[PDB]
Parts: C-alpha cells; structure tokens; sequence
C-alpha cells in the first residue's frame, strides 16, 4: 500500500493548462469527420 | 477520496458512558444512510445500530434497545453513538460503516472484509 | 445482379431462426425460475429436491443456487429481478438474516418478488421483547415470535408481494409440494391484483 | 319545437362519446409497442367493434328517428340492418372471450401464459368475427328473416325502414347473441369470485396487522352489471314481442335500442382501467 | 505504518492539488445546440432482459446477450439473426466481439468465460476453449483474436491466453468488485473500474498499477476511454459522470444535473469525443457535451432500464439494449 503510494507519487504530472488544451484541440479537429454532431 | 474516522473510546468499568463520533468528509452527507457496526475480538462482525437519512427511523439490535442512542448531524458531518450502561459483553472494535447507494432503503454492508466505506474503528472495552 | 443471391441466403437464416425461437420460447415460458439465497440448503435442495431442476405436475423449475458465490451481494442480486419466488432457507445470528431480508424487501429491482421463506430451525438474552409478546409453549413462543418478527418486517412496505412463512425440520419428504402449491398462489395473486379484482 | 331539437343533442353527445372514447384505445395500443400483448389484442377487437357501432350505425339510426323514414334506399337499408346485428354480436362475444380468458388465467395459472400464444389469439378473434357474421350477415342476405304478415304493406314494398323478424329468426338470434354469452359470463364470474374470496381469506390467515372484501365485488359490479343491466331488457323485449305481440310499442323498442347502444361506449371506460392504460392515456392528446 | 501511509497520501494529495476544471478554459467556445435522434430500426428479437451488446468492429454486425439463454449475432442494415448461439450458462453479464469479426465471448454468474467460433467449417457453432476465477465475471474484451482481458467480481482483472488457456499475467490490488474495463485504442494500457470508487489504471505488459484514481462517492458501474487515449470518463451510482484524466492524475469536470438521482449503467463516447452518451436508470439516455457539460438531448425511448450502450467505430449508430428484450439502433 505505502510502496504503491510512493511509486505512484514519484511520476510526472502535466498541467491542466496543457492537458485541457489537447483535449479541446483533438475534438475541434475531429468534429469535421464526426457525422453524428 | 471518502474519509470515515472515529473518536472516543477506551476502557471503562460497567455502567459507564461513552460518546463516539465519526468524521465523514469527501461525499455529501445529507443523503446517505449510516450505521454503526461492532466486531467482538474473536468473533465475526455483528450489528448494533442504524439510522435513516433524516434522523427519523432509528433502529437497533435486540440486546441494545434503549441503552444507547444514535443521532446524525446533517450539517457538521458527524454520527454520534451515545453509549450508556455498558455490560461485560460490550467489548469490541466499533466501525462507522455506511451504505452503498444514495437515496436508499437497504444495506449490504456487514461483510467479512473488503468494504471501502467502513472506517478503521476505535476500540471500546469493559473492565 | 449477382448481389441478389446473398439476400435469399440471409433471409433463409432469418426464417430458420424465426422458426427455432418460436419453438424455444414455448419451453422458456413453461419453466419458472427460483433462487436459494440466505443460506445453502443442503436439506431442502440436495436431499429433498448452478441450476438444479425438478418437476411437479408436468411443470419444471430452474431452482438456481448462489452457494459458490461471494459475500457482497449488491451486484449479482440486481440481475435476478425476473424470477418468480426467492426461496429463503434460514435457521448474533438471526439479526443478520433479518437485516438481509429487510434489504431484499426494500430493494428497488427485487421490489416485486414474492419472498417465500423457510424456517429450517424447527434467545431471550438477545431479544428483550420476548416477554412482552404473546400469540408446551417452550417451542411455540420462540417459533411464532421469530415468524411474527419476519412478518412484521414483511407487512410494512403496496400489496404486490407477500412472505409465505413455512416450517420444516423433519426428513422433508413432501417439502416440494410446499413450494409447488405455494408458487401457484403467486401467479394467481399476480393476475388478480392486475385485474383490479382483489 | 323541442321534440326535434332535443334529440339533436342527446343523440349526438352519445355519438361523440362512442367515437371519442375509442380512438383513445385504438391509438394508445397501435402506438406504444408495449401494450400489443395477448390480452390487449382482445380489447382492440373490442374498440373496433364499437368504433364501427358509433361511426356507421348510430349516426344513421338517429337521422332515421329525426326523419322517421329511410332516405338512402334499400341497397343500404338492407346492409345497415345487417351491420348492426353484426356489431352487437361481435361486441358481446368479445366480452365473453375476455371473460373466459380471465377465468382460465386465474383457475389454471401455470398454463395460461404457455398454452395461449400471440399466434393463437388471432384464431380466436377471426372465429368470433365469423360466429358473428354467419349469424348476422348471411341470414339477412339469403333472406331467412323476411317474417313470412303485416310488413308487406311498406317494408318489402318501398322506403320503410322497420325491423320485422319471424318466430324462427328472432329466437335463434337471441339464443345465440345474448343467452349463450350471459350464461357463460355468469359461470365464469362465479368461479372467479370464488377465488377472489379465497386469496383474500388466505391473506388474513397469516397477515393483516366487508372493509376490503368488498373490492372483489365493486369491480365485478362495474364489469358485469353494467353489461347485464344494459343488454338484458332489450333481449327480453325481443323474446316477449315475438311470443306475444302488440303488447309493446315502438317508442319502447327504440328506447331499449339506446339503453343498449351505450354499453358500447362504457367499455373503453371499464376495460381500460389498468395503470398502463391510465398512464399511456396522457401522451395522446 | 498506517500513519506513514497517511503521510504519503497527504503528499500525493498536495502534489495533485498543486498540479491543478476545463470549463474556465472553454467557456466562450461555440456550443453544439439541440440535437435529437430517432429509432431507425428496432431489433425486436429477444425474450428476456438484454444485459450487454459489444457493437462489432465491422460497424455493421453486433452481438447482443440476454439472460434468456441466447446469444444472437444481429445485423444493423437489414435486421436479421445471422446466428443464434445458445449458451449453457443461462445467465450472461457480458459479451465481447473480436476486432477481426472472428470470435465472441460470454460468461456470467457461472464464473466461466467461454469462446464461441463463428467462422467455422463444419456447420454448428461450437465452444472453442472455455477457460477458468472464484466469482462472477462481469466483462470481457479482445486485444487480438486470442487474448482476452476479463474483469471479475473476484476483485482481480486477469489477462488470459486462449492458446493452452493460461493466465499470462494477473492483476490485483482493488479490495472490491471490478465492474467494467475499457481498452486504449493503441491497445497498450487499460483502465479498470471497481466498487471502491477506484478507477485504477493498469499496464498490460508488466502487471501493476501506474497511476490510480479515487474521486467518486459510490461504486463504478461502467467506464469508457477517450478516442485518442489521453482521457477517460466514468459513471457511478450517484448519477454523476466524471471526465477523469490519465495525464494529470485528477479529473477535469464533473457531469451532474440536480434534476436526476439515479445510477449510470453504461457510458461511451462519440468519434470526436464531443457527445458523451450515458445510460441512466430512469429509462432515458442523456447526452453530455465534452467540455460544455449540459444535458442537450434526451434519447428517452426505452421502458425498463438501459443495460448497455455502444457506438460504431466510425461514429454512425448508437445502440442501447434495455431490460425489456428490445434493442434500438439510434442514428
Ligand atoms: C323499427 O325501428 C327500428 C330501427 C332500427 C332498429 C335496429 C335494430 C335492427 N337493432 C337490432 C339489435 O341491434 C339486435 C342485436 C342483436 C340481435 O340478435 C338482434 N336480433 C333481432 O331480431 C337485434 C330496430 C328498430
């Protein structure tokens, strides 16, 4: 349990300002091919 | 993450009085039906109390009628099990369990192990 | 034009499966299922009777069993909501059974199932109301008090499903008719209460 | 004048009731994809067998009272009389088949869901609309009712809309339209009440902790009385008017034919009394 | 040791709060507007509650599974029962369809997952290799035509290998039921829901967690995976869908409408990840915007429940198999 907490806390964590931008841009670029919208 | 801790407890001679608490945070408390559960050291889990989600429909087990008194607090996020007039056979670890679903009228919580809404549980014994 | 042969090739499969399903439904709607939770029977399903079929008066029953299953019951019990009668073999000890029964009753998907019941076990320190209740009585008091508690749990929800408490502790020879005759009543009442006639 | 202005509204509200209380039973079944069951095809056979009654017969059998003489002719006054006695027999035998349905579903509960299928609830209906036709449409075309004798003056002659049957047709029409269904729908409901008074006595042998034992009676009332009381006097006036004669007036033979043509407007307010229907009745209008 | 665990967990919480909602970023972007869709075909063929349907990879077929003791390989262009595979395990809690349209999976309360071969050469469709877990088996998926990653109620996801029928790897560490699981499109790592509000991600190769999560108030019924791989949604029993993320160890938005209190039963995205479907318990099927959460168009068609949901691999036709034996292929 503690080993898992450590081995999960010692990794990288990108910022929301960078992750939400990618999440937004992927949908904004695939909305064209998306026919159900 | 949901957090269900306790307080109080210890070692008291018969006829004593304990008032256990339970710190519930992480989830909205106003709509989850709670209940306490004690485990006799050397025995499987048992049942002691429960409560509805408005302090209305309090229930109890058989041999713990009248003695204790359970009461929630839908603003401070606590659950208090006031204990009165203990006995020789009231020594056990006391967990502040819960029930799985919101807006429910049922419980499936007194289990052998592997339950994720059931706190560590303080110890209360009698001398 | 060559695309006009697969049409018939597919429609023949269609018209063969719509001839096998209309012959399997006539054996699906002639067998009523069951359930045997609360405890493994070993006295009412293995010696007297994970399916375990049987037959009484040209009707068959898929008496299921959950003995090999786990303890947390909130996930594999919500997919039994179409069964007709949840048989319930039962013998603190009794308070656990009572708190299982109240939950099976007030559940939302098992709401309209008529819980049959079985007191296979056929006290005052764990029950203080034993002295302030009155219906050798050394067995009748206990038996009828347990049954009265179960029925006081069952008669507080309605009228769509009733508990049918029985008693059995002997060799249980005719312990199958007590399920057949008492599963007929569930269909009778399920029709009556629907025709606004009861 | 009021004898020509009352019967223009009292005999039109009935028309509106017939035509409007059953569109709500035809659409609320042909639309919802969850009512189309074995015991809700019967009720559609019961709603069509009064939609016709209120669309073809009654609006004509009202102007026939206003004018007091036929207008269309004979190739229509020999088809109208043949459609009416068909509609009535159909809308009674639908009640008898629903009654035998319920009776079997309650006195043989293990077999009504298995031995009565969606492909077997069309033989029944297209046998009822044949036991109605064979006794109310052909014996009129092949003229087995001509009443062979005072109708020779107008009825056969010209433009005289007046029913005149004989002592062999107006008897085997009643004994087939209202005295088999009556006996059958009395022996059915006796045996259904004898069980609704036992599954309300086995309840109070374990639980219960003329109050509610009189709910298995109010519904038998509003289902069976509203039919017997409405179709009995006409089908005793027929038998009496046949055996005796001149003891009954047309001003009574025509009031019974409207104390009867509303039991076919009450049926979508009696047999559509299940919560499924009572909920589906909302989205329609 | 428990105090040290609490300290480590406080450190993780501090880190995840320091590294921190997408609404404040996408608040002026153009919305999608109202949208509704109607039942193009009604696959009325079943005779019990339909509990799952893995919409095939062909974007044409689909395998629906029901407790009646049947497994009917439907079609979605002319609505014909291409096959009718009977099962020996009368209950079925999941079905799975190979990506090459070459296999199917089943298995429920009887603890046993099974494999039926449909592209046979001798007539009857026979069970290829039934493999066996102590507990029910509430999901099945396919990586290739011979690798299945089942869930269980045994609390242990367990990757299998159908050839010689062994557990190549075995995952554990939940302490609670494991309801649903997804798979990344590149098929390298897969989330796995559970009954502890624990959307613990895993790694297919090694066999240990990578970056777990816990952000719900009740058990998780069904999970999804964003079309690219850098996100994944999740439904729970408290009427909430929560767009998590697996690059920032936290969530990015919570989907919740005060008008409804029920339990999600299955989720799936669209192609562009813009419309987040959901199968509720008050008989409807909401649709949620990607980064502009609001119940846009309710696809209320069913009459008992919504037991699963699916979307074509090119985003063409949703299909929700409810509890009253009738699928419905929306469009
Ligand atoms: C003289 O003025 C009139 C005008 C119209 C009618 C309608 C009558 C034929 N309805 C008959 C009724 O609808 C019905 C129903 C069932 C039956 O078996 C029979 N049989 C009659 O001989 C008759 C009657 C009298």
């Amino acid at each position: 349990l503690v080993e898992q907490l450590k081995m999960e806390a010692n990794i990288d964590r990108i910022k929301v300002s960078k992750a939400a931008a990618d999440l937004m841009a992927y949908c904004e670029a695939h909305a064209k091919e998306d026919p159900l919208l | 993450q949901v957090q269900l801790q306790e307080s109080g407890g210890g070692l008291v001679q018969p006829g004593g009085s304990l008032r256990l608490s339970c710190a519930a945070s992480g989830f909205t408390f106003s709509n989850y039906k709670m209940n306490w559960v004690r485990q006799a050291p050397g025995k499987g889990l048992e049942w002691v109390s429960d409560i509805s989600q408005s302090g209305a429909s309090i229930s109890y087990t058989g041999s713990v009628k009248g003695r204790f008194t359970i009461s929630r607090d839908n603003a401070k996020n606590t659950l208090y099990l006031q204990m009165n007039s203990l006995k020789p056979e009231d020594t056990a670890v006391y967990y502040c369990a819960r029930c799985p679903a919101p807006f429910t009228r049922d419980c499936f919580d007194v289990t052998s192990t592997t339950y994720a809404y059931r706190g560590q549980g303080t110890q209360v014994t009698v001398s | 034009e060559d695309q006009r042969n697969e049409e018939k090739a597919q429609r023949e499969a269609n018209k063969k499966i719509e001839k096998q399903l209309q012959k399997d439904k006539q054996v699906y709607r002639a067998t009523h299922r069951l359930l045997l939770l609360g405890a493994g029977e070993s006295g009412k399903s293995t010696i007297v009777k994970f399916e375990t079929k049987f037959q009484v008066d040209k009707v068959n029953f898929h008496m299921f069993d959950v003995g090999g299953q786990r303890d947390e019951r909130r996930k594999w019990i919500q997919c039994f909501n179409d069964v007709t009668a949840i048989i319930f073999v039962v013998a603190n000890r009794l308070q656990e059974a009572l708190n299982l029964f109240k939950s099976i009753w007030n559940n939302r998907w098992l709401r309209t199932i008529s819980v049959i019941l079985f007191l296979n076990k056929q006290i005052e320190d764990y029950f203080p109301e034993f002295a302030r209740y009155t219906t050798d009585p050394r067995v009748t008091r206990a038996k009828y008090f347990i049954r009265d508690e179960f029925l006081r749990i069952s008669t507080a929800s309605d009228g769509r499903h009733y508990c049918y408490p029985h008693f059995t502790c002997a060799v249980d020879t005719e312990n199958i008719r007590r399920v057949f005759n008492d599963c007929r009543d569930i269909i009778q009442r399920m029709h009556l209460r629907q025709y606004e006639l009861l | 004048e009021v004898w020509v202005v009352g019967m223009g509204i009292v005999m039109s509200l009935i028309v509106l009731a017939i035509v409007f209380g059953n569109v709500l039973v035809i659409t609320a079944i042909a639309k919802f994809e969850r009512l189309q069951t074995v015991t809700n095809y019967f009720i559609t056979s019961l709603a069509v067998a009064d939609l016709v009654m209120g669309l073809a017969v009654v609006p004509f059998g009202a102007a026939h009272i206003l004018t007091k003489t036929w207008t269309f002719g004979n190739f229509w006054c020999e088809f109208w009389t043949s459609i009416d006695v068909l509609c009535v027999t159909a809308s009674i035998w639908t009640l008898v088949v629903i009654a035998v349905d319920r009776y079997f579903a309650i006195t043989s509960p293990f077999k009504y869901q298995s031995l009565l299928t969606k492909n077997k609830a069309r033989v029944i209906i297209l046998m009822v609309w044949i036991v109605s036709g064979l006794t109310s449409f052909l014996p009129i075309q092949m003229h087995w009712y001509r009443a062979t004798q005072e109708a020779i003056n107008c009825y056969a002659e010209e433009t005289c809309c007046d029913f005149f049957t004989n002592q062999a047709y107006a008897i085997a029409s009643s004994i087939v339209s209202f005295y088999v269904p009556l006996v059958i729908m009395v022996f059915v409901y006796s045996r259904v009440f004898q069980e609704a008074k036992r599954q309300l006595q086995k309840i109070d042998k374990s639980e219960g902790r003329a109050l509610k034992e009189h709910k298995a009676l109010k519904t038998l009332g509003i289902i069976m009385g509203t039919f017997t009381l409405a179709w009995l006097p006409f089908f005793i006036v027929n038998i009496v008017h046949v055996i005796q004669d001149n003891l009954i007036r047309k001003e009574v033979y025509i009031l019974l034919n409207w104390i009867g043509y509303v039991n076919s407007g009450f049926n979508p307010l009696i047999y559509s009394r299940s919560p499924d229907f009572r909920i589906a009745f909302q989205e329609l209008l | 040791l428990r105090q040290e665990a609490e300290q480590l967990k406080n450190q993780i919480r501090d880190a995840r709060k320091a590294c921190a909602t997408l609404s404040q970023i996408t608040n002026n972007i153009d919305p999608v507007g109202r949208i509704q869709m109607r039942t193009r075909r009604t696959l009325r063929g079943h005779l019990a509650k339909i509990y799952a349907m893995h919409w095939g990879t062909d974007s044409r077929l689909l395998v629906s599974a029901s407790q009646d003791g049947k497994l009917i390989i439907w079609d979605s262009y002319t609505t014909n029962k291409v096959h009718a595979i009977p099962l020996r395990s009368s209950w079925v809690m999941t079905c799975a369809y190979a990506p090459s349209g070459n296999y199917v999976a089943c298995g429920g309360l009887d603890n046993i997952c099974s494999i039926y071969n449909l592209k046979t050469r001798e007539g009857n469709v026979r069970v290829s290799r039934e493999l066996a877990h102590t507990g029910y088996l509430s999901c099945c998926r396919f990586l290739d035509d011979n690798q299945i990653v089942t869930s269980s109620g045994d609390t242990t996801c367990a990757l299998w290998d159908i050839e010689t029928g062994q557990q190549t790897t075995t995952f554990t560490g939940h302490t609670g039921d494991v309801m649903s699981l997804s798979l990344a499109p590149d098929t390298r790592l897969f989330v796995s829901g559970a009954c502890d509000a624990s959307a613990k991600l895993w790694d297919v190769r090694e066999g240990m967690c990578r970056q777990t999560f816990t952000g719900h108030e009740s058990d998780i019924n069904a999970i999804c995976f964003f079309p690219n791989g850098n996100a994944f949604a999740t439904g729970s029993d408290d009427a909430t869908c929560r767009l998590f993320d697996l690059r920032a160890d936290q969530e990015l938005m919570t989907y919740s409408h005060d008008n409804i209190i029920c339990g999600i039963t299955s989720v799936s995205f669209s192609k562009s990840g813009r419309l987040l479907l959901a199968g509720y318990d008050d008989f409807n099927c909401n649709v949620w915007d990607a980064l502009k959460a609001d119940s846009a168009g309710v696809l209320a068609g069913h009459d008992n429940r919504v037991s699963c949901l699916g979307v074509t691999d090119d985003g063409m036709a949703v299909a929700t198999g409810s509890w009253d034996s009738f699928l419905k292929i929306w469009n």
